[PDB]
């Protein structure tokens, strides 16, 4: 079926820096929104959302240290994670959406998620 | 300042003291300022498909021979 | 023909008279020469005082000094003028004023200075505050400074004393004192003073307000702003000097209801 | 002075015949398509035609609205953590394929538009409890304002742009815009780039998508549930129908034969057979 | 005779040239600004000007309506000790930013003002109970008139006030005002005082706020819900909207370019940055 | 006591017999005594910006010197 | 973030009289109606709402012997405790609004209060 | 009465404009404007092309130092411009060309600088060799130096290397490079741009040849001769250095006989 592919996961200090990435097997001519999530304990948690471009939301926690970016040809997006945190440690998903802009964990599939570890000191 | 024009009248009731017959028109009057807010005339112009049909520099002349 | 220039000019009001032999023309703002109240537009209905001559006259006010650190002036009409002779006089025994102006602002120099000053005049020029903690809060003294007028600043400085606060304005150079881009006020009536070409700016200004008489003691219909666009700079010196000096005159003045004389607090 | 209800021509009647006319033979090498009517090769009676192509004009071709996209909203437990309550989608004809393909037959248009907004909502865990008549505000933001950050922030206050406040169980909302193309037509198809990629700059600095242009960049549709938060979640639809008025077209082109695939031209592998079976020599 | 619709003035070609008209020449210094056309310094072609601006016209700027206050209501757990359930709103436009500025680029200005109210309204906490369509009383109460003290006292018995009663899930509520500015024009800025301070009085008998003048004392608005008490609580919003309409400005002023901060043209510490980055040399 | 005005007709339907062409015109007919509940006719009045753009008291010449 | 801070507070005997005061860190461009709220054993209770001026409500019980004030530019507010009562013995609290002459113990944030004690006899 | 003068011009040309506030009217060379080829003088039957816009307008040259040492400058024209946007193209692309001009050499200075800078068009302006050994020897490439033209000298030097002989042209200033002297050179149609009075001088120059039209890669119709008539002195400097510069505008162009591109040689 449809496939999402999580990629650039890591361990890292604090204050360091990543760049995950989400690509699909083959193209999808519907999804247009893609999303980044993330969880640690038993609940999910939604990171950012991103249109073709440049709309490009964040949450209160990883905005300004976050940014996604992502090609407005090639159904992928990216994540740029920097200044992290120890609170930042989850295992990060990517998710295709249609034309919503919000964000709600209510997703199909799942791919299979990349995790990230933060170190302290 | 309405405009009553003509309708077209396929189906015909028994009547011509009142509709069927003695051509049957309909009023418009437009609301509002703005031309893209009116609706539909439909009041459509044809034209000869000739542009595309015949895009010949020397005119057809059917009954002869097309290379001459 | 008979040589008559832009450049020179004579401007006689009353029994004064200013020549110009650099000037730029002049400007009557909006294109509006001051007039008396039309019966038509009127409103007080007793007979108005107009001084004519007494009043509508050239008013020299003290001079300021221009350097290279000089951010800026400010004055209002007519405020500033509320001292003058017999315009001060009426303005002061009358509830009602009205009144337009000639302001010419004078500043020569040198074939070798330079720099540009930018004259404007702004209808209900309100300017901004210096507390961060109150808004509007400008006491009526700090807001009137007559003559001597304000000075515009570079550097926003909030008064953090909240037991006695200052109460005055703190008028941003680049703001225009007001919240709004320096680089935009060129959309009121305005003339520039640019060494190399001029040393004048000669403004005629209507009578502007929301109604045809108001209280002058109130309310300041008109603001002049002075700033310098392109610094002062002379020769290779460090520390070069020219004075600013202006003169202005009231013209079509009138007063309705007169009563005994408002004496003001103004310190 | 040819009017589309007007009676097409009649068939006059024609007899036998022996000549050198040959209105049979033609040559398609010239690119002209023979204009012959039956009495050029076939006796024919006279016949009053009566029959019209009123239906077939290019106003009434186009005279039904279609559905263009589907926008949705949603409700969590509590805030928990969100606050993002609004959906916004980026105004274009090219998300479906039923309007897509009725609007390829030409190359270039001009219309005025007429948009129609049918909003439906619906309950989501089984509850007792019971939300009040909800308002939305369907907000469209011409390119370059700003866009809503947050569900409740300044954008919402709309002192320019247009906005369209729908009470839930009323007559569909409904607007006209005129034609806003910033051309003389809007172009169906465009053969180009937005950018020529420069020998002395870099290749990423020249780049830009193969016929994408600001010529159908018509900014975006925002739309939100003005009510504020209830304890129990609704979810909300609105389609988006547009019917194209007062409509002329350029340039005809072949119609689309295989599976839509992006908003471009482009073509999946596994779509390419658009042609069943069937025998040269069987009816 | 110039409407805003009409056509601008077209191109006239224009050739080479080698005279002593000198166009480009010119002093700022006048405080004029040199009217020039393409024409005047480089070789032009005859245009036909099509375009016009009419979407300029002072009438067409200020179209839109916008938010002025968002006024709420609130219902306890029973009374309790509360009954103090009522909305009061002091009119002014300056609460917001969106129509603020747009206000703000001219000195003064006189128009008609159209209201519509926008009211929505939901639930609390979850509960089975239902709660019966609601009745809204909109008071405008001119400045001097009794301002309700208890939901349910004498005022809103509203024997001169203009009162409008709206109920719930109708077309949001509208009402038209003339022009009620005590001056012959309303005035966006006020260069001065109430109070003249007198030298034979106290500083603080003849202390004002700069700035602030009855030329902008419209009133308030009251708001309540009309039904009495329900055992579920239920908490209503009505969004103000104005538009402008048949208006007429003066003297214009450069647009605010720093974040507002109270109803005068204060600023505060922090905002006084509106400009970014960018080089001299770089385009 | 009906107000008939003429539209600018932007897009232009295939019709010269009843859109189009002829003149399109709207109606607008007052329903109230005060002029404040009215709509805006937009039938606006443009100006010369000369009081803002040229507030010299000499005019301008363009083609000659400004300072002179 | 947004401070407000109470004061005046004390303990005087009954049918005394005091003056509560309180004023923002930095100035509000948003909040124009302030009120006071007290309590004393597990239950909030709303003193007196006062807008920008001169509109003011109050509570019955609080009515007649206090009185609520506040400057027209500053964002503060002021009440005046008259003939004080025993029963009126609590900590007093400061609230912002936004246009809401109404009250409700509904308040995002909560400064400190100030104590009340009123002494018998 | 408008203030129109002889030293305020403004020239517009295609897209370009040029202005001048220091100007000593204008020359039209022979009086003679520039124009198209008549029917009653043609010659090559095929159809021309007539660029226009395209090439009839201001092309800048690269600027040259003036200094005390400084000789004298020259140019060709067409040459010069043969590397001018669409000019040079439509110039490559035929066999034969036409063209007038409209020369403008600019050079500003101050009210305490001093010097004068003749500039002459000179129609078939032939400069002399370098060669005590050969005559008329200068090569294609040395004659040909385009935008950056080449220098006159104060010293006739002979090219002794006769195993690679240099072939280049050495132009002597009094003697105007051509063996005639230079004080006769007034006799071309010319201005002084003389640092008192003027910063620049503008010569209009008509299609000057003994055919109508001409092959414009083999054959040069004027050529642009600039020297200091009185040299430069600047206060008390000893080094003092102001730069000219040229922009040229084709006028009147026409082309015929196309063909592919005409590579040369230039080196
Ligand atoms: C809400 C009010 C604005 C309605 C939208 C009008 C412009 C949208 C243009 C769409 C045209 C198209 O993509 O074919
Ligand atoms: C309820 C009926 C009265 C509607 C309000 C009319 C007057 C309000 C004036 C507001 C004008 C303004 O602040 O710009």
């Amino acid at each position: 079926q449809v496939q999402l592919q999580e990629s650039g996961g890591g361990s890292v200090q604090a204050g360091g820096s990543l760049r995950l990435s989400c690509a699909a097997s083959e193209y999808i001519p519907s999804a247009n929104c893609m999303r980044w999530f993330r969880q640690a304990p038993k609940e999910r948690e939604w990171v950012a959302s991103v249109l073709r471009g440049g709309y490009t939301w964040h949450a209160d926690s990883v905005k300004g240290r976050f940014t996604i970016s992502g090609d407005n040809a090639k159904t992928a997006a990216y994540l740029q994670m920097n200044s992290l945190k120890p609170e930042d440690t989850a295992i990060y998903y990517c998710a295709y959406s249609n034309t919503c802009p919000g964000a709600s964990a209510d997703f199909r599939s799942w791919g299979q998620g990349t995790q990230v570890t933060v170190s302290s000191h | 300042g309405a405009q009553v024009s003509s309708q077209k009248v396929g189906a015909h009731e028994n009547s011509n003291r009142a509709y069927g017959g003695s051509t049957i028109n309909y009023t418009t009057i437009n609301y509002y300022r703005d031309s893209a807010s009116n609706a539909a005339s439909k009041q459509d112009f044809s034209q000869d498909p000739s542009k595309f049909t015949e895009p010949i520099k020397d005119v057809l002349i059917k009954t002869a021979p097309m290379l001459n | 023909a008979c040589g008559y220039s832009d450049r020179v000019l004579q401007l006689t009001l009353g029994n004064s008279t200013i020549t110009t032999q650099e000037a730029a023309n002049s400007v009557v703002a909006y294109g509006r020469w001051p007039e008396y109240l039309r019966d038509s537009e009127a409103n007080p209905v007793d007979q108005p005082t107009e001084p004519d001559v007494a009043a509508c006259r050239f008013y020299t006010l003290d001079t300021v000094s221009w350097t290279k650190e000089s951010r800026g002036w400010w004055w209002k009409l007519p405020d500033a003028l509320r001292d003058m002779g017999l315009f001060g006089q009426n303005m002061y025994y009358h509830y009602l004023g009205r009144s337009g102006y000639t302001v010419h602002v004078q500043c020569n120099a040198s074939k070798f200075h330079q720099g540009a000053l930018g004259v404007f005049a702004v209808p209900e020029m309100c300017l901004a505050g210096d507390s961060n903690t109150t808004t509007m809060h400008t006491s009526y003294q700090n807001a009137n400074p007559g003559e001597k007028g304000g000075t515009f600043t570079g550097t926003f400085t909030p008064d953090n004393n909240q037991t006695s606060p200052a109460r005055r304005f703190c008028p941003v150079d680049y703001l225009l004192g007001n919240g709004t881009l320096l680089g935009n006020a060129f959309v009121f009536p305005h003339q520039i003073i640019n060494l190399r070409t001029n040393n004048c700016a000669t403004l005629v200004l209507p009578y502007v307000n929301s109604l045809s008489i108001d209280s002058m003691v109130k309310h300041n219909n008109w603001g002049i702003a002075i700033l310098p666009l392109a610094p002062l700079n002379f020769a290779s010196e460090s520390s070069p000097e020219i004075p600013i000096t202006l003169t202005i005159a009231p013209m079509c003045c009138e007063f309705n209801g007169l009563r005994n004389i408002t004496l003001p607090r103004l310190q | 002075a040819a009017t589309s209800r007007d009676a097409l021509p009649n068939t006059e009647a024609s007899g036998p015949t022996h000549s050198k006319e040959i209105p049979a033979l033609t040559a398609v090498e010239t690119g002209a398509t023979n204009p012959l009517v039956p009495s050029d090769t076939v006796q024919t009676r006279h016949v009053v035609q009566h029959r019209s192509r009123s239906e077939s004009s290019i106003e009434s071709f186009f005279a039904r609205g279609a559905c263009v996209t589907i926008m949705t909203v949603d409700n969590p437990a509590s805030t928990t953590n969100k606050d993002k309550l609004f959906a916004v989608w980026k105004i274009t004809y090219k998300d479906t394929v039923q309007l897509r393909r009725k609007l390829e037959f030409f190359t270039y248009s001009r219309f005025d538009m007429e948009l129609t907004f049918v909003v439906t909502a619906n309950f989501t865990e089984t509850n007792n409890g019971h939300a009040l008549n909800q308002v939305y505000q369907i907000m469209y933001v011409p390119p370059g304002a700003p866009v809503p950050e947050k569900w409740d922030d300044y954008t919402w206050q709309t002192s320019s742009n247009p906005s369209i406040f729908y009470t839930y169980g009323t007559a569909p909302a409904r607007i006209s815009v005129p034609y806003v193309g910033i051309s003389n037509a809007y172009s169906h198809f465009y053969d180009g780039f937005s950018k020529v990629p420069l020998k002395d700059q870099s290749a990423a600095l020249g780049d830009s998508l193969y016929g994408a242009a600001s010529l159908n960049d018509f900014g975006i549709l925002a739309v939100r549930v003005v009510n504020d938060h209830n304890p129990t979640k609704v979810t909300s639809k609105i389609r988006v129908y547009l019917k194209p008025k007062h409509i002329r077209v350029w340039c005809p082109r072949p119609p689309r034969a295989v599976a839509y695939y992006g908003p471009g031209v482009d073509y999946k592998d596994g779509t390419l057979t658009p042609l069943s079976t069937k025998d040269l020599t069987t009816y």
